[PDB]
């Protein structure tokens, strides 16, 4: 897809 | 609670939060910055308010967040994120809220948080950030 | 030229560009994705008039460049950049302006254009192309 | 580092 | 989505 | 302890560790993805013997860990990591040691881990990962 | 320089 | 051609060439860095023999590929690269082969070159490159 893709990390907290 | 999403950014100017020193995070809402200038970001609310507002306004860019950290913890019977610290090359910004329950912590040896994520309803519920070079 | 760096975004969903079939390309504006949201670049303007302006509306996100190609070369004495085609994934737009001089090409296999900067005086005079994954 | 996020860019084409 | 990092890839360069 | 750090890599195909219950991590080994080929990292040994040794084969490249996840807490008065639990897009592997003292863990909605720093002594003093798209 | 660059997350443990 | 891809390594340490100056590039071979370890790279040869050889020994760290450029032309009835120069930060090394044909460039503002794929039957037929920062 023509969509940038970043690292995401996570997520903390509830569910 | 409200799921958000702000996305990744070139760097991060500024954080505005809010917090109870008896629940938890309340609101939240970043300054990036977009290719060398401010991008006032969304402010992510709590679906109440009452809470105490903290402006962190970081040298950018020059400083930048080196650690998150935080505790999770129960309120009312919800599992919320009950404190955040910000530590950076230079200062440490905290801890704001309730320091009990589960501790967590993202320190990063290279690279930036560069975007934010989650979701609030009374208080911030859990979240999520972007990592880039 | 004037100078012009639009910086780095998640993608691109428009460019507005002008070109003589005489000479090279004039104006040069692009209108980016940012997390999702358009985010209209400023228009870099030609100092002269007398172009034909073109509009590639991309069908963002499925529809994205693979290549950019084009000519440099001689106009009035100055080196510029002559002529440019966009190959997307679904179709080519271009050859715009004049297609002589030394041709040039940037086929992408894998990642994104995601940000231009350059040089615009009477026309295009260079530009450079911010990758990301 | 510095905190600004940085990106691979290609190019110059056109005038030196 | 896969266990294999990505990396930007520019080309080819020559006859295709 | 001794220092090492693997560098980054394509991906991750096995893990080898060992563990005591009554103590912390002990060795720390690991089989990256380079390019489609396995790469044989440095075994980072303990300077002590008497664990008990795990391997975690992962069905590379469809299988990835998302979670990284443990303890750090006192052992004979140093800090070291006690625990650690590996989480796949197809299962769980660990808790290898005790779950007790200070949690952390490392969530990864998007990205990979492709490398492994840290020190090893007696245990597993601290790590870091590398991560990349 | 000539030397690639990741993101590092860390450190966990000691120090 | 034999296709190859030697994937994306750390950076660039050494490039192992052959040419002809009556015909085209022949062999191709890189000594990468592998998280500043030298990685000696398939050596990728022609069906022929009869080119020859050369070494560019790069200074590694300090010393990187800056741009890349050449020539693809027919030779024989096949289209092929028949000359390369490597720009360095520090010199320029080449143009070796011949300087004949449709001209390409691949000039890098930033980032690195990581690794390289491509094509050689009798003669270097395309190839392209991994870009990281
Ligand atoms: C007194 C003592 C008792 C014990 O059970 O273990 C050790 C280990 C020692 O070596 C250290 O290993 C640790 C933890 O992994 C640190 O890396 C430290 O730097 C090492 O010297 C020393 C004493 C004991």
């Amino acid at each position: 897809s023509g969509i940038s893709q970043t690292v995401i990390v996570g997520p903390w907290g509830a569910k | 609670g409200k799921a958000f999403d702000d996305g990744a950014f070139t760097g991060i100017r500024e954080i505005n939060l809010s917090y109870n020193k008896e629940t938890a995070i309340g609101d939240f809402q970043v300054v990036y910055d977009l290719n060398g200038s401010p991008y006032v970001g969304q402010n992510h609310k709590s679906f109440i308010t009452g809470f105490t507002p903290v402006k962190i306004s970081l040298d950018f860019p020059s400083e930048y967040i080196m650690e998150v950290s935080g505790y999770t913890g129960n309120v009312s019977g919800y599992v919320v994120v009950r404190s955040l610290t910000f530590k950076t090359n230079k200062k440490t910004y905290g801890p704001y809220g309730v320091t009990s329950g589960t501790p967590f912590n993202l320190p990063i040896e290279n690279g930036l948080i560069v975007g934010f994520k989650g979701s609030i309803g009374y208080w911030l519920d859990y979240f999520s950030m972007y990592l880039s070079l």
